[PDB]
């Protein structure tokens, strides 16, 4: 029924600003009080403010008063977060939740509808495409009757980047590794799925690479060699 | 404002038993007017936005399963996981929504302490695709082990090579709640060309003897 | 014989639409045909009176109730609307008997930087009766914690400010609205249109 | 004599990772009668001489941190740091006193890891008071950056020139984790006043095209 | 605690011989090992040799056999390495360094105690003053709101030059580069430091280079272009 | 019948200090009166005897050892002393009974160009104890690796010559020492004085 959709994930050049989106599609929005939770790389939960639409006033954390704006749209059903003078520190992904209750009762601030999160990266660094590289499987990825096999994200900034397979077919033995920096600035994150031996030759596996900062999808078809 | 203090910051727990996390505020939350806690739980799976577990310090919300309970009235808090599940390994977060600012807890990370269990460990040559580049990239896979302390050396020509490598590890499993290694060795395609045997060599406490998957360029 | 209709639309100062303002029209004759030759209108439409008997009709009591709302706010202002205008600022009752005039005033109600002297009821906890004012500027307790009369966290006040700026489009431009409401009461007609 | 090898020449490793330096010596260091490597670590920060870390491969000297492991016996041996603090970013060698001469090892520089960080470029024009002496040089500035590589050439009215540069840089930044670069041309005053348009053209990991900063001789 | 305290940095001519002194101020002397190790600017370590000083006979490295003489005077607890015919490689940093035990105990040539180091410049140069040339901030070195500036350290020899801003009031945002050598035998660097653009018009910046071989301090103020 | 104490002081070559001799004097009479009573001797201290009572003494045995040692390395010829030729060299006992003769002999043990034919011993793993004697010229192991008798690498020639110059100063020139040690055995007295 009711979600809460993000915006895409962003990268923005520091003392810049930034605007985040949060769609409320479903149910009642404007009598509803929605935050802005922000969760650094590592680190816990930090509220940064909320607003009932209703009323259009937002209420800041102390922390963050003065260099966030939250606003609500009621007639699109959006909330919005704007977060000027950005610094390296406001690398996070930013969250939208939505109270429990509705403004005609009591609005105990406490979150029962969450948004998949918006990862805000702030660097002087442009975009760069990943590249996309098949592990294919061998006689050398058969240390048991079942194989192993998948494809590579390699170079690519900033986070994230979405891997599926088979267009979300296939899920049950898939590890995706979460990224990792590599000796250059950039990330690469590799995401490898368990498959018999027998079907090998005969069965496709496709990924499915999708880098929203820089518009780049991939196909690849992991075929053995 | 009312910081929220967390203890411990984190636990291992066998699958059945019990969890305990605890949560400090450092003003009461207990409301002399209603008598009422304004704390709340959450629950955070990895790459998820946070789940709502608790309400006023003792009541689940719709859905939440019967092994969660919320005690503790004033500064002290209790979450209890009465027989911790495969799918409960997460970080759990505490929140006051008394006044604000809204503050957090520091969160409290539980993982199930499991059997030991040994890696398949797979190793994956260059591709042509990334040949033509000018790179040339190795796979290390170790899937599927317990516990995720593993050492993973890369061997070329029985040479170590330690500069030129990068591993990722997943974090527990759901399910089995066993962990997942990929290192990938990456080097130019002219020095890739200069060497025959590509290995990688790992060590774990469910190996009695290291394991070693190697391939020769050119195979 | 004639209705100070002259004293409503011409008025220097507007009231805003949450504290709008009933002016007593009685003992006199209102011609349709001055408002029409007045001025320039944007809105002039009447409710619950035929389009030929309107000439001819007489009325127990004439109140004309005058505000200033938002340009596309206007269409709210007819029997069996819903908006934020309608819901707690000004109501008219389904079975509205009168004429709804409204012009558009951004040569005097807007001003450079904006005009912020025009303001709106945000929300209310219960729907505006058909012609029912509220005035009240009690900070609306939307939690737990009283307000005590201090705006902040779950502290709202139930008022909020046009930003009327003469640049603005023409949604978001100023309108001075007359509400004419007719009464059909068993009294002797203060007003007739021959 | 007793060749040390170090591998790699350096490596960047992230705050509380581990790192792994490798020491591969001509001949095994391992005594027959005392079961013992004749191998010591050493950590030489920047300005500073080295410090002894570890010796017989193994043992830590007193006040080394817990942190620092030595392995490894004959001719292949290993230190590990298991959390890299700030403090440690340095040049590790390995020397051997099996036999003399006493050798070291090439060396091995340990950097932060840290995310792509593209340079800020600025440009200097020669000062009036360096024309008057008969030079000119002009600075092109390559602030706050990682990683280290860049490419920095100088085009002169269009035209890439070569031979008259000279670039040094920063140590990696303890706030930041970045490096600054600068190349410096230097030309003669009358070769200076032969030209008009001088830039620097950089070319880097974290930029996406080459950025060009540029002026013209006598503007300001 | 003990220290090993080595001579003051020396300039010589091609062909010439230095001679580099190592006292050690604390403990015993005669019974450990010295040893000479000796690192070129941007180089590795380089064993030279060593003496025990009791003994009186020094163990030297092949290579510099012939032009290197390692003694030591155990009435004074000094160690002294004269180098010979000095060519422009040789020029690098000398250190001293000490074994970790004394010669009842076992002496393995591992080294826990250095001397901060002594500096042999070989070259044909003779020492020279730097210049102090201003690096002017302008439109062109104003990245969005922050301005970039400094001065540039000019023909200079020997090495090395210290450079602070402000008198040392100013360390933010600041940058010194290391020294280039030139063709001409003279070295150069430069010292850049960040500023809010704002605050051109209304802050001084000063450049403090202290040249110790030539008795040479110079103080620059780099004026903004506004340009 | 008289002792032979001039093969002893007026010996023509006297032995280096790592490998001092020692005569046994027995069987004679011997007058201690005239060496404490001359006038060639620079240094003359005797310890837990008077010089004078010696002849009026009577003891089992005589030893007189002599030997060649720097100047300024005298003052080690005594009961509780340390340095190089205390420690490493020539010891005395605690309890020394008897007494100890150095003279300046520059214009014998001292030849143009220096003289190397005394040494002396650099260092040694344990000092040496009471009259004890180190004539080892095994190559001292100061390292862990063996030094297979080669002098090399930590691999040191444990003895040195004297640079015994006719120009060097006093504390630096040749002295002659004879240490008198009295034994007080359980045996008939074969050396008495004139008593
Ligand atoms: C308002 O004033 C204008 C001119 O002053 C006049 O024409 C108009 O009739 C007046 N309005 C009314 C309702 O009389
Ligand atoms: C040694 O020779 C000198 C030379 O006159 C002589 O006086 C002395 O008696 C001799 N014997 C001894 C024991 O000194």
């Amino acid at each position: 029924q009711v979600q809460l959709v993000q915006s895409g994930a962003e990268v923005k050049k520091p003392g810049s600003s930034v605007k985040v989106s949060c769609k409320a599609s479903g149910g009642t929005f404007n009598r509803y009080a929605f935050s802005w939770v922000r969760q650094a790389p590592g680190q816990g939960l930090e509220w940064m403010g909320g607003i009932i639409p209703i009323f259009g006033t937002a209420n800041y954390a102390q922390k963050f008063q003065g260099r966030v704006t939250i606003t609500a749209d009621e007639s699109t059903s959006t909330a919005y977060m704007e977060l000027s003078s950005l610094r390296s520190e406001d690398t996070a992904v930013y969250y939208c939740a939505r109270s429990t209750r509705e403004l005609p009762e009591v609005v105990d601030w406490y979150f029962d509808l969450w948004g998949r999160g918006t990862l805000v990266t702030v660097s002087s660094a442009s975009t760069k495409g990943p590249s996309v590289f098949p592990l294919a499987p061998s006689s050398k990825s058969t240390s048991g009757g079942t194989a192993a096999l998948g494809c590579l994200v390699k170079d690519y900034f900033p986070e994230p980047v979405t891997v599926s397979w088979n267009s979300g077919a296939l899920t049950s033995g898939v590890h995706t590794f979460p990224a990792v920096l590599q000796s250059s600035g950039l990330y690469s994150l590799s995401s490898v799925v368990t498959v018999p031996s027998s079907s090998l030759g005969t069965q496709t596996y496709i990924c499915n690479v999708n880098h929203k900062p820089s518009n780049t999808k991939v196909d690849k078809k992991v075929e053995p060699k | 404002d009312i910081v929220m203090t967390q203890s411990p910051d984190s636990l291992a727990v066998s699958l059945g038993e019990r969890a305990t996390i605890n949560c400090k505020s450092s003003q009461s939350v207990l409301y002399s007017s209603n008598n009422k806690n304004y704390l709340a739980w959450y629950q955070q799976k990895p790459g998820q936005p946070p789940k709502l577990l608790i309400y006023w310090a003792s009541t689940r919300e719709s859905g939440v399963p019967d092994r969660f309970s919320g005690s503790g009235s004033g500064t002290d808090f209790t979450l209890t996981i009465s027989s911790l599940q495969a799918e409960d390994v997460a970080v759990y977060y505490c929140q006051q929504y008394y006044s604000a600012p809204l503050t957090f807890g520091g969160g409290t990370k539980v993982e199930i302490k499991r059997t030991v269990a040994a890696p398949s460990v797979f190793i994956f040559p260059p591709s042509d695709e990334q040949l033509k580049s000018g790179t040339a990239s190795v796979v290390c896979l170790l899937n599927n082990f317990y516990p995720r302390e593993a050492k993973v050396q890369w061997k070329v020509d029985n040479a170590l090579q330690s500069g030129n490598s990068q591993e990722s590890v997943t974090e527990q499993d759901s399910k089995d709640s066993t962990y997942s290694l990929s290192s990938t060795l990456t080097l130019s395609k002219a020095d890739y060309e200069k060497h025959k045997v590509y290995a990688c060599e790992v060590t774990h406490q469910g190996l009695s003897s290291p394991v070693t998957k190697s391939f020769n360029r050119g195979e | 014989n004639l209705c100070p209709f002259g004293e409503v639309f011409n008025a220097t100062r507007f009231a805003s639409v949450y504290a709008w303002n009933r002016k007593r029209i009685s003992n006199c004759v209102a011609d349709y045909s001055v408002l029409y030759n007045s001025a320039s209108f944007s809105t002039f439409k009447c409710y619950g009176v035929s389009p030929t008997k309107l000439n001819d009709l007489c009325f127990t009591n004439v109140y004309a109730d005058s505000f200033v709302i938002r340009g596309d706010e206007v269409r709210q202002i007819a029997p069996g609307q819903t908006g934020k205008i309608a819901d707690y600022n000004y109501k008219l009752p389904d079975d509205f008997t009168g004429c709804v005039i409204a012009w558009n005033s951004n040569n005097l109600d807007s001003k450079v930087g904006g005009n912020y002297n025009y303001l709106y009821r945000l929300f209310r906890k219960s729907n505006l009766k058909p012609f029912e004012r509220d005035i009240s500027t009690e900070i609306y307790q939307a939690g737990s914690t009283p307000c005590n009369g201090v705006e902040g966290f779950n502290c709202y006040f139930p008022l909020q400010s046009y930003g009327f700026q003469p640049t603005n489009g023409v949604g978001y431009q100023p309108y001075r609205v007359v509400v004419l409401s007719f009464e059909l009461l068993h009294a002797p007609a203060t007003v007739c249109g021959p």
